[PDB]
């Protein structure tokens, strides 16, 4: 394995050097609702998905595994990582979602329980002044993670080697020991409302799918379809 | 699977 | 709040303390969708009596508001009843122990559509527990978290500096067990990311039981009802 | 709610 050999400087590195880039809206402002908006979300999300599935690939540890569990852990993450991506773009946008450069929205403008559940992570990440590095370690432990349990042990050395670098990350900032651990703790109990998010999210594109006025496109159906069957 | 495709090239 | 000035040998105490008693099942003995389903919401259901007692023993927890308390239980009491469950499944490799007298295997929720699914991830974490030899100290902490972190972000410095205190509780029955210091992180992240895991398969279980409430053909008591209702769920 | 009963006890 090319993974279990990085230092951690050398991880953030990678993780860094991996990241995707963010992607544009068709957000035309002249024009003013819930239907309009999901179709920008999910033409969106669609576009987000290409340059997902090529960051993944740049994880380190995440090519040596099998096609089969390659493709399980993203049918299984993908809209963790797509929400992570979006609160951490948003941090700096109290009250707001930057959803794309040219997409930034309020509560205002079931679905405003996601929105407020995005906001709220968002804000938790500006409290804790969250790090680009802190970020692009949790986001990786998020797609090795979230499908491991639905070859495993290379997987669990993998976040191992992530974890000694949040760590490493953190002493550097001047984190006494007690201090690290508990922002470890901090960090990595976030994933599970991220999980949350993720779950109720799902949900909410499933009754869209079957109502069939926000058509799908081909891909997030089929990763869609992954979370029922 | 569209996802498999591109998770291969 | 007095949960801050306890040191961590007083917190495992306290937590080991307040642990639950372990219900059973009816007696009497093959099992079918409707008597399976009303043996395990029979159940959950006293257990949750419980449960309410036992959260209101964790420290810092009666520091809250009575709706804040409210909330935390809502959004947490399956998370709660399932981590229970894969612990007291752990010595049973291959089997869910949801009562002393009602040890369950896969074949068995096959018999209700859906719940082999909820059922395999419930067994797949007990054996993560069994390969990581969780221990009854670090149970309870985990028990814990989830109790005060599943709700907290959908509302909390007070429950924050509460989950702090419990992390600090954690590494301290690390540090005693000889673990080195990478292997105290290692371990406790390792801890951390199941409860990503039991959240998932909470969320899943909640959709499961919405089924049944529609279907009106296992009947839910007033008190898992509203449990329930406090997900408003459907397709949420 | 059955639960603020229950918590108040
Ligand atoms: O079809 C889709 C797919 C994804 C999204 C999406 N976010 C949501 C998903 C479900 C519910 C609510 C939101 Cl905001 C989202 C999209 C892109 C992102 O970068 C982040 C989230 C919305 C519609
Ligand atoms: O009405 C109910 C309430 C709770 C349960 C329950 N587990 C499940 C919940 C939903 C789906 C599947 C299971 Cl196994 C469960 C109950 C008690 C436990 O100790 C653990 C789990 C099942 C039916």
């Amino acid at each position: 394995s090319l993974a279990l050999s990085l230092t951690a400087d050398q991880m953030v590195s990678a993780l860094l050097d991996a990241e995707p880039p963010i992607l544009y809206s068709e957000y035309d402002p002249t024009r003013p609702s819930e239907a309009s908006m999901m179709g920008l979300l999910t033409n969106l999300a669609d576009r987000e998905l290409v340059h997902m599935i090529n960051w993944a690939k740049r994880v380190p540890g995440f090519v040596d595994l099998t096609l089969h569990d390659q493709v399980h852990l993203l049918e299984c993450a993908w809209l963790e990582i797509l929400m992570i991506g979006l609160v951490w773009r948003s941090m700096e946008h109290p009250g707001k979602l930057l959803f794309a450069p040219n997409l930034l929205l309020d509560r205002n403008q079931g679905m405003v329980e996601i929105f407020d559940m995005l906001l709220a992570t968002s804000s938790r990440f500006r409290m804790m002044n969250l790090q680009g590095e802190e970020f692009v370690c949790l986001k990786s432990i998020i797609l090795l993670n979230s499908g491991v349990y639905t070859e495993k042990d290379h997987i669990h050395r993998v976040l191992d080697k992530i974890t000694d670098t949040l760590i490493h990350l953190m002493a550097k900032a001047g984190l006494t020991l007690q201090q690290q651990h508990q922002r470890l703790a901090q960090l990595l109990l976030i994933l599970s409302h991220i999980r949350h998010m993720s779950n109720k999210g799902m949900e909410h594109l499933y009754s869209m799918k079957c109502k069939n006025v926000v058509p799908l496109s081909d891909l997030l159906l089929e990763m869609l379809d992954a979370h029922r069957l | 699977k569209i996802l498999h495709r591109l998770l291969q090239d």
